[PDB]
């Protein structure tokens, strides 16, 4: 079998400038390769066949190159369309499995912008069911990196939460990020005070609030 | 005016049997070889299987880790393509696409013909989901939405004021807890002094389960 | 290892001309030449290089591609020509360096009544660029009237089933093309 390594998984570049894309091979495939690209929720396009020859339709900004092991995808220009997931695939035999790549996403560069955060106490109804849950929301914010920490009567919470991001918006550009605590209705109301704190480089932003207000 | 049309998809208990059919219109699926593949959610492209054409006597070749499981056959009658899976398991739920691609029979020109893909998914058990409010924290904007927890398998779909209310809207992927069930939320940022004269509804609907939750966020 | 010229010239089933077969040859020594002395082949003909030192030559890669024509379309699969099977069905480069071959298949590919499992393409919007594959069924619309997918007035089938009874002359008879075309890479053929 051959395995195709993509290299890197993701990146980050603005409108406009050159991008590599490099895939990588077990075994020397010699020029078997073809290149994909995947909007969300959308069929793959055939974009490169043969590692060089272009598509009858897909603008030229796009050049591949490569033989044997190294395999390169090439854009000139970037443009807002072509900020999605690109695959590698090898045909290599007409009797031996055929494989993909690991893909490479490809997402846009803006400014750095601080997350609007908010924290929502669990609600009435569910804590009648016995659990409470507590949500921290993190709302258009860039970098998608950021390190959310729970606090129960400041004491550093670990273990007991899930955490949930949003693809990056399609209008400004931005992440959402969810953090999700849950605990048990007795420990909810032994304890008084809850907190989320995000930080973010050199800043570090802390929403509360206290049980039963 | 090529097209690919493929249908079958559905709720199936592991261990089960599913088959799958690509139908082909505006060409003859029996001249050009038909691909398979398949992606799982939020994961990358995973290679199935191959049909050769009719002069090459219909051969098939598989990949290594659907081992003795899987069966690609076809109709020319019907101009369809088949996907034959024994032996289901968690691996298998993903979307499965047909396409048709001459290229990679080491031709020189073709088209990448695609179909629209059929989500297939694998359960062991139905549950519907508890919906909960997360009420509005209020200053010039506020945040409310509403907490979608313990239901399966997946999805969910979530809308606001029955589509109304689209702008400021963050519907958050799946996460899979310990219990085994999957939780979600989804808000939206609305100015803080429509909060006692807009009313705010959240509307979400589990397919499998057959329900629909209506659920009014309220201070 | 030897090549498998006979999963190519020795296939049970055999493709239409719209829907050329293809098989790619690669990873072998392959025997060329021994094959002009079997009496079936009508034509041998080859371009650029000539049909007696090809055992004495390797090539970066192989391209063979196998079809069925009619009687007096072999003089079609050539490069710089015209007519229905060269600009709608199978174009070849000017600049062409392989092999072409032909020969009779009288007893399986005809019939009395007529063998119509063999299409051809006679409708086409443009020509055939050099080297493509058409496949595409699709309605061909004659008039100004759109087709709407319902073939009828101005609105006709692009393809034609070869007729094909043994019974008429050899102009209609079956005449099976292998073409190999010969283009870094490992030793590949030789
Ligand atoms: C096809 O079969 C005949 C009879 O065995 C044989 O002589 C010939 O070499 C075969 N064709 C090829 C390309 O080997």
């Amino acid at each position: 079998d051959i395995q195709l390594t993509q290299s890197p998984s993701t990146l980050s570049a603005s409108v406009g400038d050159r991008v590599i894309i490099t895939c990588r091979a077990s075994q020397s495939i010699s020029t078997w390769l073809a290149w994909y690209q995947q909007r969300p929720g959308q069929a793959p396009k055939l974009l490169i066949y043969k590692a060089s020859i272009l598509q009858s339709g897909v603008p030229p900004r796009f050049s591949g190159s490569g033989s044997g092991t190294d395999f390169t995808l090439t854009i000139s220009r970037l443009q807002p369309d072509d900020f999605a997931t690109y695959y590698c695939q090898q045909y290599d035999s007409d009797s031996q499995p055929l494989t993909f790549g690991g893909g490479t996403k490809l997402e846009i560069k803006r400014t750095v912008a601080a997350p609007s955060v908010f924290i929502f106490p669990p609600s009435d109804e569910q804590l009648k069911s016995g659990t409470a849950s507590v949500v921290c929301l993190l709302n258009n914010f860039y970098p998608r990196e950021a390190k959310v920490q729970w606090k129960v009567d400041n004491a550093l919470q670990s273990g007991n939460s899930q955490e949930s991001v949003t693809e990056q918006d399609s209008k400004d550009s931005t992440y959402s990020l969810s953090s999700t605590l849950t605990l048990s209705k007795a420990d909810y109301e032994k304890h008084k005070v809850y907190a989320c704190e995000v930080t973010q480089g050199t800043t570090s932003v802390t929403k509360s609030f206290n049980r039963g207000e | 005016e090529v097209q690919l049309v493929e249908s079958g998809g559905g709720l199936v208990q592991p261990g089960g049997s599913l088959k799958l059919s690509c139908s082909a219109s505006g060409f003859t699926l029996s001249d050009s070889a038909m691909h398979w593949v398949r992606q799982a959610s939020g994961k990358g492209l995973e290679w199935v299987g191959r049909i050769s054409s009719n002069v090459n006597n219909d051969a098939t070749v598989y990949a290594a880790s659907l081992k003795g499981r899987f069966t690609i056959s076809r109709d020319e009658s019907k101009n369809m393509a088949y996907l034959q899976m024994n032996s289901l398991k968690n691996e298998d739920t993903a979307v499965y696409y047909c396409t048709v691609v001459p290229v990679l029979e080491y031709y020189q020109y073709g088209m990448d013909v695609w179909g629209q893909g059929t989500t297939v998914t694998i359960f062991n058990q139905i549950k519907g989901p508890s919906v909960f409010p997360l009420a509005p924290s209020s200053g010039g904007t506020a945040a409310l939405g509403c907490l979608v927890k313990d239901y399966f398998p997946e999805p969910v779909t979530v809308s606001w004021n029955s589509g109304a209310l689209t702008s400021g809207v963050h519907t958050f992927p799946a996460v899979l807890q310990s219990s085994g069930l999957y939780s979600l939320s989804s808000v939206v940022t609305v100015p803080s002094s429509s909060l006692g004269t807009q009313t705010y509804i959240c509307n979400v609907n589990h397919k499998p389960s057959n329900t629909k939750v209506d659920k009014k966020v309220e201070p | 290892n030897l090549c498998p010229f006979g999963e190519v010239f020795n296939a049970t089933r055999f493709a239409s001309v719209y829907a050329w077969n293809r098989k790619r040859i690669s990873n072998c020594v392959a025997d060329y030449s021994v094959l002009y002395n079997s009496a079936s082949f009508s034509t041998f003909k080859c371009y650029g290089v000539s049909p007696t030192k090809l055992n004495d030559l390797c090539f970066t890669n192989v391209y063979a591609d196998s079809f069925v024509i009619r009687g007096d379309e072999v003089r079609q699969i050539a490069p710089g020509q015209t007519g229905k099977i060269a600009d709608y069905n199978y174009k070849l480069p000017d600049d062409f360096t392989g092999c072409v071959i032909a020969w009779n298949s009288n007893n399986l590919d005809s019939k009395v009544g007529g063998n119509y499992n063999y299409l051809y393409r006679l409708f086409r919007k443009s020509n055939l660029k050099p080297f493509e594959r058409d496949i595409s069924t699709e309605i061909y619309q004659a008039g100004s009237t759109p087709c709407n997918g319902v073939e009828g007035f101005n609105c006709y089938f692009p393809l034609q089933s070869y007729g094909f009874q043994p019974t008429n002359g050899v102009g209609y008879q079956p005449y099976r093309v292998v073409v190999l075309s010969f283009e870094h890479a490992p030793a590949t053929v030789c």
